[PDB]
């Protein structure tokens, strides 16, 4: 018996364009949806329904099968807020394994009146045919309403493990379950596997292969300065420039003595032995950058933004902040091709974002829409889909990182 | 008979209440004969004065503007249309015209009351009716009908996986690979399946026959093309004539390789009226003539054979001009094309070619559901070098180097480190070198590039250049080889001339 869900006051349903798919993905999607229909999970629909959400087919890790990913982003934004908070202990756990508990949803009917909004279409190659249309009858994987609406039923099947094993921290985000602990990596994989049957046996593949995140070992990428034998006019110029930038963050940084070794229009390559004042000013500056600036705090009421930079050689740098210059985190990602790496980046970065603050970030990606639209689904494996926009990375910002 | 589709008016809106315009007794006459034949066939039915809604009727036409404004939205009629190059060849293709499309499809019982209209009396009331079927001119008719059509077909389709059917508004294209007689048999089999649903189709001798002119294309069951374009032979051309010409020239490029419009396009520069006459340039008539020529010889697109690979080949036609063709069997084109898109005021052929690959790729997924293997005039080394050093993420699928000049290359490369014993110019419009030299010779941004240019001019084959302009830095670091700006192009000329150049930025 179903709970009523509604769209935020005055809002209408999603009418999102479906991005063209490959015959491969389409065949998979047909194979899939045909069996979801046979099980009454979805139903075909008519002209009177004008809504639409985009679907994609992604691959599972060590599964022969394909997963159906519905981009419920637009819908999620139009869905009523529901009235689980985030465990800041989870980020301290040693090992966190991630499970896909999405299938649980397929056992809960969805309020008949809301269904029409879950509409999606299965395109056909070259517009040769109409295009198969469906709507969900149960709770769909990916929609923010689903976890909320299943919360109760969830807490119940999880109160026994949660008390028979309260050394385990368990967090649920949409189709995902984050299981934390401090146990030995061996004791973990076992306690994990028991939960699997304790869920199966209480009516689940894990994500990220069969792996553990190790949040306990996530650190900030402090800003670094070149440490070198002799310094040329170029080196110093590069140094001052970098320092000058970082001073808007760490105002204690001084360049006075460095700028001085630079008076005169000297040859770029000319080696400049550093004075005592200079050398000790750099020392201080170096000391300052050793840690993240103080004062930055996570505001739950603000958006979590994440920009990525291409460094080269399979190396990327990213930062997570809410207010420019005020990073909440910074990292690096290294090994394929550009796109694959950028996607593995985005996903890796979303997971942490989820583990640390329990919310996904808004990415700024250094790539053209069309290229991304085209290849992302190829290497994507997450059940969620962050939001994202596309930008033009300044050559100076790349320079100032890594 | 056929399932009814539930319709509703937009939220918080009432049915239409618009007054019937005054009508001619002669016109009242005809409407009543028409609306009586229609009530005998069930399409409509007299209603009582219970119904307060009304739609305008004129001579039979029913104006549904109002009701339409008030009716809900339906799912998109014909999102997109297939492109002939994505079809698989057929021995036979039969087009089935469908008359009374809407009139044989029932309308939601609870909606009919909104389709009410009135036939005025001649003597000082007028008859009142409502529709029981899909009215021509109504918002949802097209969709409810496509959808319905689809349902009727499904069976026939499951029993004839061989036949292929495409629904196009009121047409129906039916192909197969059946022996001549067999095909005609199936067709007539289909025609009855539609009759069992009051749907009427043309008899074999009244059916249109191949090729079929469709959306600017000319279609056979085995080969395609675009409907024959004739190039005018005027001696006086109007801005308008040139626009249309370019327009049409353009459309042809999807199959006719070699079509160029650059010179003709150049003719619209500065024009002040659609009727202004522009005389043709020497290069412009040379271009027209060349096209007129290429056109004279008809060329046929070939259909898709899914058992074979898709090959994509790209060539540089001119500065910023690209041509490509996709085929499965050498020169046996499924489709050709051009790309002139310049993203950003500056670029290099490497970046541009990549964008071409992307457009082609996208297009292919749309037409064939897969990407082609590319044959490109650039070597992996060249590609890799630029990719490896460009700030933006990029990717190019399976591609094979093709030695077909012109090959795309990088005309220059910035040293990654300052140069030893190469003079150092400091620029901010003027410079000051370390060796004493100087010259103090426009928008803010354009004054910057001016300096750099100066320095490049007066320097030797190796140079180190320091600037505070993060802008110019950006520009030049992207190593463009072509630009909208003339200044840049001169700089680029310099750049290509040098042996080693090192550019650096300082606050
Ligand atoms: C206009 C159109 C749109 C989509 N497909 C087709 C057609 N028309 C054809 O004439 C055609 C030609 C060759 C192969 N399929 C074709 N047909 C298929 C239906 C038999």
């Amino acid at each position: 018996e179903t709970v009523p869900v509604k769209l935020k006051p005055g809002m209408d349903g999603p009418k999102v364009k479906q991005w063209p798919l490959t015959e491969e993905k389409i065949k998979a999607l047909v194979e899939i949806c045909t069996e979801m229909e046979k099980e009454g999970k979805i139903s075909k629909i008519g002209p009177e329904n004008p809504y639409n959400t985009p679907v994609f087919a992604i691959k599972k890790k060590d599964s022969t099968k394909w997963r159906k990913l519905v981009d419920f982003r637009e819908l999620n934004k139009r869905t009523q807020d529901f009235w689980i908070p985030h465990p800041a202990g989870l980020k301290k756990k040693k090992s966190v394994t991630v499970l896909d508990v999405g299938d649980a949803y397929f056992s809960v009917p969805l309020d008949e009146d809301f269904r029409k909004y879950t509409a999606f279409t299965i395109p056909s190659i070259n517009n040769e045919t109409p295009g198969i249309r469906y709507q969900y009858n149960v709770l769909p994987q990916g929609w923010k309403g689903s976890p909320a609406i299943f919360q109760s039923s969830m807490t119940k099947i999880l109160e026994p493990f949660r008390k028979q094993n309260p050394d385990i921290v368990i967090y649920q985000y949409v189709d995902d379950l984050y299981v934390g602990s401090d146990l030995e990596i061996g004791q973990h994989r076992t306690k994990i596997e028991e939960l699997r049957q304790h869920l199966l046996r209480w009516g689940p593949p894990f994500l990220w292969m069969g792996y553990e995140l190790h949040p306990d070992k996530w650190t900030v990428q402090p800003i670094v300065l070149p440490e070198k034998d002799s310094w040329t006019v170029n080196d110093i110029q590069k140094l001052v420039g970098k320092l000058n930038w970082a001073s808007q963050i760490y105002p204690g940084i001084k360049v006075r003595q460095l700028c001085k070794l630079l008076r005169g229009t000297k040859a770029l390559t000319e080696v400049i032995p550093l004075t005592e004042e200079a050398e000790l000013e750099l020392a201080e500056n170096r000391e300052i950058l050793k840690e993240p600036v103080h004062g930055v705090y996570y505001d739950p009421s603000k958006d979590l933004i994440a920009e990525i930079q291409k460094q080269g050689q399979g190396q990327w740098t990213y930062q997570i902040y809410q207010e420019p210059f005020k990073n909440l985190k910074t990292g690096k990602y290294a090994r394929t091709n550009d796109v694959k790496q950028l996607t593995e980046a985005v996903q890796k970065i979303t997971t942490e974002s989820i583990v640390i603050w329990g919310k996904t970030p808004k990415f700024k990606l250094p790539i053209q829409k069309e290229t991304w639209e085209t290849w992302w689904t190829e290497y994507w494996q997450a059940t969620w889909i962050p939001e994202w926009e596309f930008v033009n990375t300044p050559p100076l910002v790349k320079l100032w990182y890594q | 008979p056929i399932e009814t589709v539930p319709v509703k008016l937009k939220p918080g809106m009432d049915g239409p209440k618009v007054k019937q315009w005054p009508l001619t007794e002669e016109k009242i006459k005809a409407l009543v004969e028409i609306c009586t034949e229609m009530e005998k066939e069930g399409k409509i039915s007299k209603i009582g004065p219970e119904n307060p809604y009304n739609t305008p009727v004129f001579a039979k036409l029913v104006d549904f503007r109002e009701l339409n404004k008030r009716t809900q939205d339906f799912w998109e009629v014909q999102l997109g249309i297939p492109h002939p190059a994505g079809l698989k060849k057929k021995k036979s293709v039969t087009v089935l015209d469908v008359g009374d499309a809407y009139f044989s499809v029932p309308l939601d019982e609870d909606f009919r009351k909104y389709t009410a209209f009135t036939i005025p009396s001649i003597n000082n009331p007028g008859i009142r009716y409502q529709y029981n079927v899909l009215p021509q001119g109504w918002k949802g008719s097209p969709a409810i009908f496509q959808s319905s059509m689809t349902k009727i077909l499904e069976p026939f389709r499951k029993q004839n996986p061989d036949i292929v059917i495409y629904q196009y508004v009121d047409d129906l294209y039916v192909g197969s690979d059946l022996e001549i007689g067999q095909h005609r048999t199936k067709i007539e089999e289909l025609r009855q399946h539609l009759l069992r649903w009051g749907l009427t189709t043309p008899d074999k001798k009244h059916q249109k026959e191949p090729p079929f002119l469709w959306m600017g294309y000319e279609l056979h069951p085995d080969k395609w093309t675009v409907q024959p374009i004739v190039l005018p032979e005027k001696d006086s051309w109007t801005v308008n004539d040139i626009q249309k010409l370019v327009g049409k020239l353009n459309w042809a490029s999807q199959i006719y390789p070699g079509i160029k419009v650059r010179q003709l396009c150049k003719l619209l520069r500065g024009t002040k009226a659609l009727t202004e006459v522009i005389p043709l340039t020497e290069e412009a008539e040379l271009e027209l003539a060349e096209n007129r020529e290429i056109l004279k010889e008809p060329v046929h697109g070939v259909y898709y054979d899914p058992s074979k690979d898709l090959i994509a080949e790209i060539q540089k036609q001119g500065q910023g001009q690209w041509t490509y063709q996709i085929y499965q069997e050498p020169f046996k084109n499924l489709k050709t094309g051009k790309y002139a898109r310049m993203r950003g005021a500056h670029t290099n052929d490497v970046k541009q070619l990549t964008e071409a690959v992307q457009k082609i790729t996208t297009e292919s997924i749309v037409i064939w559901g897969k990407t082609p293997k590319f044959k490109l005039p650039i070597q992996k080394e060249t590609w890799e070098t630029w990719w490896t050093e460009y700030w933006q993420a990029t990717w190019i699928p399976e591609w094979e180097f093709v030695n077909t000049p012109p090959l795309v290359k990088l005309w220059y490369q910035l040293e990654k480190e300052p140069i030893v014993g190469a003079e150092t110019f400091y620029v901010d419009a003027g410079y000051v070198t370390n060796r004493g030299r100087q010259k103090v010779v426009t928008t803010n941004q354009k004054t910057e590039l001016q300096a750099i240019y100066l320095a490049l001019q007066d320097s030797g084959l190796e140079v180190n250049i320091v600037t505070d302009s993060q802008y110019a830095l950006g520009i030049i670091q992207a190593q463009p080889d072509q630009s909208e700006s003339e200044l840049v192009n001169q700089i680029i000329e310099q750049l290509i001339k040098k042996e080693k150049v090192y550019l650096a930025w300082v606050p």
